[PDB]
């Protein structure tokens, strides 16, 4: 139920 | 965590949370101790029985952390791994004997209000405190009850 | 080394609500 | 049974053989355990999840936080009678400091 992370970060 | 409270902002800065990529899921804690080392349990990255053995590219370090699972912009700060290193006579066989394992990160992390590395302890350090009675403080994301 | 030494607390002198716990139990 | 923020806990360092009478495994130098007694009141305890994170004491020599455990395991969390189990920092330090000096 984790918030998504950004991409950047793969 | 059980029986515990909310951390206070900035109380654990050291505080770093293990984050699996593909299924995003919690993995672990892990301690901040320099800007480019975080240290944690050797059963977090292997561990045959749980059939555990993460390479660096699996996961990822957050760092700054209050929220576990909100992405806090502006705050925390997310790191990939470079090398994972695990004590060579980790005991994963029978009682989890030197449970210990070093991650270097890619590129040191900008220390802040909410990020910064914990001490680690000299021979006199260890001997003047570590004695019965004489408490410490443990800090997690992890379950708050057995079940 | 800065180490050990929290912006939002030792830094600024302020104590978190349980630390006192902790010496306390330094005997 | 997961928490919205980081969670606290602080809980006393446990006799040696105290901590080796409330488990079939065998305890090394290399570990100690942590916990309130069912006689003490008071609980707590790392669980699933809080593995690898620190504990930690605040020196009263030059109030300086020094990592002195690692949450390793328990059997169960927060059970009567028994106690988390953590990794002797210092006695790994020379491990520590000779891989970080590579
Ligand atoms: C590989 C075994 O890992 C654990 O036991 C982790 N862990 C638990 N795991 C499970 N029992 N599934 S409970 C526990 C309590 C603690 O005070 C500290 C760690 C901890
Ligand atoms: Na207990």
């Amino acid at each position: 139920d984790f918030e998504e992370i950004p991409g950047e970060y793969l | 965590i059980v029986e515990g409270s909310d951390a206070e902002i900035g109380m654990s800065p050291w505080q770093v949370m293990l984050f699996r990529k593909s299924p995003q899921e919690l993995l672990c804690g892990a301690s901040l101790i320099s800007d480019r080392w975080v240290l944690t349990a050797a059963h977090c990255l292997l561990y045959p029985p749980w059939d555990k053995n993460f390479t660096e590219n699996d996961l990822l370090v957050r760092i700054g952390k209050h929220s576990r699972t909100r992405y806090e912009r502006n705050i925390e700060k997310i790191s990939m791994l470079e090398k994972i290193y695990i004590h060579p006579r980790y005991n994963w066989r029978e009682n989890l004997d030197r449970d210990i394992a070093l991650m270097k990160l890619k590129k040191p992390v900008a220390f802040s209000d909410y990020i910064h590395p914990v001490c680690l302890p000299d021979r006199e350090t260890a001997a003047s405190l570590l004695q019965a009675g004489y408490k410490g403080r443990v800090t997690g994301w992890g379950n708050l009850k057995e079940t | 080394a800065d180490c050990g030494l929290r912006p939002l607390f030792e830094k600024k002198s302020l104590e978190d609500k349980t630390e006192r716990e902790l010496l306390e139990s330094y005997i | 049974g997961q928490p919205s923020v980081l969670q606290v806990v602080n809980l006393p360092i446990v006799e040696r053989p105290v901590c080796k009478d409330s488990t079939r495994i065998r305890i090394t130098d290399n570990m100690f355990c942590a916990g309130y007694k069912p006689d003490e009141g008071k609980r707590g305890d790392a669980c699933e999840g809080d593995s690898g994170g620190p504990f930690v004491m605040k020196s009263p020599f030059n109030n300086r936080w020094y990592q002195m455990g690692i949450v390793s395991w328990g059997e169960g969390c927060d059970r009567d009678g028994k106690y988390g189990f953590y990794t002797h920092v210092f006695r790994l330090k020379k491990w520590i400091q000779k891989v970080i000096d590579q």
